[PDB]
């Protein structure tokens, strides 16, 4: 039960590790997507302020 | 407590037989696909002693028995031994007689048709079952897992079938079947444990290796890096207790065996492994049916219970897959038993009560009826 | 954000030129 | 849902179906003219799954469906599938049963008679509509655009009819029916995409190519100059996402698809293009008609939404048309929806209440009545 | 061993490659389009053993090799393996040096451009061929068949082209190109032979099934009547001897494989079938074209060699075709070799000498020259 619980604990440590990685990947991907997406598309709307001038 | 003619469900592989009645969420008992027979000359008399032992009986008295498994790569060849297993299964543990209940049996979609015809014939002519239904194992995992859509990768004991299903429909042209299974993994491990100084050849020895594999082995996510440290340090070794009190300590063999599923060349097969067969099934499906199979990588059967497998399979498909697509794996605790559970679900559906072959239909048509009524 | 600011500026300039053009055409048409 | 017995209006061709009630400024719902059917054998039981899918249902589950259009090249041939479309089109989304509401449908004078006869017959005999009218789409585009005079170049999905109207009168001898439409533009594009390594054959693949066309392609004003750059530099290439994660990069092929409208020989048609047909419809009319038709070239229907098409047409037509005279195109944002809008305008005019075929007249005369009453 | 400074001809596809010199009526030899590589670890040394094997070498030593072909449904992707095949074919088997001879290679006119560009480029840049000409397979078929007019069904290993030609002109709007071919028929046969109890997985197993198909499979004149008996009685079964002495007996599966060409759904393909696509190529053409195409259904490539294919195709077309017209199949002994033979004819025609790309022109223009001079 211990080896199994340890497997579960280790599983959870690994699953957590995989998710520590995937949370950071999502933290970095959400970050990067926002950082590039609102920063670029919002910038593109700033550019609209100028693009659509004239 | 069976006061209703519920269908019986029995999933029979090269490895284990899972059986129980429809309506439950688990098999009531597991009969490990076996009929055992003594290989020695008797000296004492009045010792009882059977000509053959079945299921758990074969394992309990295995010290002097040769153990024969009736199913090869998911195909029943020793039908007489399956009758012994089914009689024991249904009457001694489930406490039912098939004569009073519909019975559902299972098999891979490309399993030679003779197998589905014999399963139908045996239950109707030997057990007098009032009705029959041979089910697809891939389907049953999808019911158990809550899916109608996905690639079902049945990495069990016999054969890995790999069949894409979309919205409840088969996409059979995209089936990528492999002669890669749990019984090849055991043989590989017997050979690499021999390399370490622990030879395994005979039946008792084969059973030990199978048990070692199930309890000590894993796949992890990166074979070469896992091997680099497993081959360098005792920190990745694990000990196993052999039946006679001896101890075997296993290092990179702990993962080299499971790795065969990703590297079939380990057992002499010209194949790229289960993650590419899973991926190709997605690829071989229509352009508007791939965006759903990528998001639904579905596990079925055993070996799916190796540590690191849920993430390695999602990772390997993701690596093979194009970007933008979302890749996801379904790997529920109903693992190693999802097919049985699906059998219970299917047998019990109101929409399935017309799918059963009745005994009268069988007697009029014969064994070939299974291809007209089941699949 | 849609470039609605210029769908609207376009129409204004379109009207300004269409009116100047109407006049260019009339001015020539008048002989 | 309606507070008056307002007529229902629907523009239903070989491409799409636009529907709503008379008096609005837009269709309430838009569906493709598609009835889908499964092309696979079901494997799982209790999955629902329809025998046929209609409109948006057909596209949503298209991964395993074969998708057919009941209307081809401007004409209904599959009347059974049209009954399913009309029910979905007018009742499932608008919630209005035709039984209590007059219905206005569209075509053109060179559209074979069976189209107008089946449109009228189905709504009277299957939906019991109290009244019917079949309109020329050109009439409706001109009402929507605020005109009585002009050429309506409808460049649709299965046919281009190019119908001239002067001061509210049809000029049928000058209609130029051309065997070049959006469905052929889709076919051209998949062949040129094949030249680049992307072959599209199945229904799903066909629907994807139509999506690529609708979002990536353009006409531009000068194809020789556009090609000189597009064929020389990646700066004019655009990526499209296939729904499986693959990316298709399209270059001068991006305008060579719509270029067919100015080069019908690309699909084997003996024609110089839609600006030639616009020119000829005007040319075939007396000169006192022509001056007003040239000054009012009207875009309606499909393909009018390709960037550069309204301006390309004015340039191509003025290049054929006599000098001094002003050549102009009417191409409002109410493009492609102008036919539906005109239907709303016409159906609701007080003077049009005398133009409806009533059910009593229909029952006495039979299906051919539409030929006596519409135009 | 050749006695003239003639052109070389090589019809190198996804299946097999045929080669000989221009001016003959047959290739000198046919080789599989294969480059083989060892899939096993060597134990003995001084055994020779190549890194790669080509054509007959690849098949002869296949027991320990994994075999691959460079052409994917008609498209070259592995240009390095093409180099190995062309080198061996021209240098060792035709016993010529490409440097001293013009070379003609082949491809469908709708084949992706990279294919024609690499064929032209490799022969000029790695082999230094003095001249090149990528030929249209449909042209070559008609020249071998004694026709200028007809529908060319090259139904090969890779793709079925299906193109109408009239008076030497292409009618491209009517090419009903189809992704249904001999390579799919082989994989289909492997799955149905698995259903019968004879599993095939590996390259050797695939080569065996291909050999079974080529000797035992047929189309039949009537699929429904043929299966009614073949699936019910041993009288229509035919055995095949596997190289290891095992015997496989095949019944209706013997025709189900070729039936797939008429019934594409057998491999998950959405298609009308080769006879309906042939019919549509005829029907898509003008009224004064159709009569000549009905009388001239022209065969080339593999699959045209299945017994009953010429006759089932003529029956399927006459059954769809109008009366008065005489519907005829042209299925000469030059079957499967129609393209190679046509290649010899085209390369040698005096009216074709100006069509050759010279090395000097190639070097000045680059690889894109193939589209200026060939097609
Ligand atoms: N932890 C594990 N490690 C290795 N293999 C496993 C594990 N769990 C299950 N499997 C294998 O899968 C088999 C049981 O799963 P299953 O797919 O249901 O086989 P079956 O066809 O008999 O029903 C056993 O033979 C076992 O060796
Ligand atoms: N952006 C676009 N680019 C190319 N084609 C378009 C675009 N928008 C609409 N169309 C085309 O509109 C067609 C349907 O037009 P429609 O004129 O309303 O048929 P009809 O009037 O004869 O009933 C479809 O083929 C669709 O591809
Ligand atoms: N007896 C046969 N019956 C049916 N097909 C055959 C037979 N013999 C050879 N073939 C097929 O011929 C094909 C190769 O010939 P071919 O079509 O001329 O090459 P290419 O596509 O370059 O034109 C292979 O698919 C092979 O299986």
């Amino acid at each position: 039960k211990l080896k199994e619980a340890e497997t579960r604990a280790e599983f959870a440590e690994r699953s957590v590790t995989k998710l520590e990685k995937s949370i950071d990947d999502l933290e970095d991907e959400l970050y990067a997507q926002k950082l590039k997406y609102k920063a670029i598309s919002e910038e593109l709307d700033h550019a609209l302020n100028d693009m659509t001038s004239i | 407590d069976e006061d209703e003619t519920t269908a019986l469900v029995c999933d029979n592989g090269s490895g284990l037989v899972k059986a129980g009645f429809a309506g439950d969420d688990a098999p009531r008992a597991v009969f490990p696909s076996i009929v055992g027979r003594p290989r020695h000359q008797g000296v004492m008399v009045g010792m009882g002693q059977k000509d053959s032992y079945v299921g758990d009986e074969a394992q309990s008295k295995r010290g002097i028995l040769t153990l024969k498994y009736p199913i090869e790569h998911g195909i029943i060849t020793n039908w007489d031994d399956m009758e012994k297993i089914w009689h024991h299964t249904f009457y001694n543990e489930l406490r039912v007689a098939p004569e009073e209940h519909p019975t559902l049996l299972t098999e891979a979609p490309l399993n030679p048709k003779a197998n589905r015809e014999k399963m139908t014939q045996i239950m109707f002519e030997t057990f007098n079952v009032p009705a029959m239904y041979v089910a697809i194992q891939a389907v049953l995992s999808l019911y158990a897992s809550g899916r109608t859509t996905g690639i079902v990768l049945d990495s069990g004991d016999g054969v890995t079938h790999n069949v894409p299903i979309y919205e409840g429909y088969a996409l059979p042209h995209a089936i990528m079947r492999l002669d890669l299974a749990g019984r090849d993994l055991t043989d590989y491990l017997m050979k690499i444990l021999t390399e370490r100084g622990y030879s395994f050849v005979t039946t008792a020895e084969r059973e030990i290796v199978r048990d070692i594999k199930e309890k000590l082995c894993y796949v992890a996510l990166d074979f070469e890096n896992e091997m680099a440290t497993a081959a360098s340090s005792s920190s990745l070794e694990k000990s196993y207790e052999l039946p006679d009190g001896q101890v075997i300590t296993i290092g990179n063999e702990r993962f080299r065996c499971p790795e065969t599923l990703f590297q079939p060349s380990f057992i002499g097969m010209e194949s790229a492994g289960i993650h590419e067969t899973t991926y190709n099934s997605i690829m071989k499906c229509d352009i508007d049916i791939r965006k759903d199979l990528y998001a639904n990588n579905v596990m079925s059967g055993g070996t799916t219970m190796y540590p690191g497998i849920a993430d390695r399979m999602q990772k390997e498909i993701t690596a093979l897959a194009p970007s933008t697509m979302k890749i996801k794996i379904i790997a529920p605790p109903e693992r190693k038993y999802s097919v049985w559970i699906g059998g219970s679900i299917l047998a019990s559906l109101s929409t399935f009560q017309q799918m059963w072959i009745t005994k009268q239909e069988y007697d009029e048509a014969g064994p070939s009826i299974v291809h007209r009524k089941c699949f | 954000a849609s470039m609605d600011a210029i769908k609207k500026k376009m129409q204004m300039l379109k009207l300004d030129k269409e009116n100047a053009l109407d006049r260019a055409e009339q001015a020539e048409a008048d002989k």
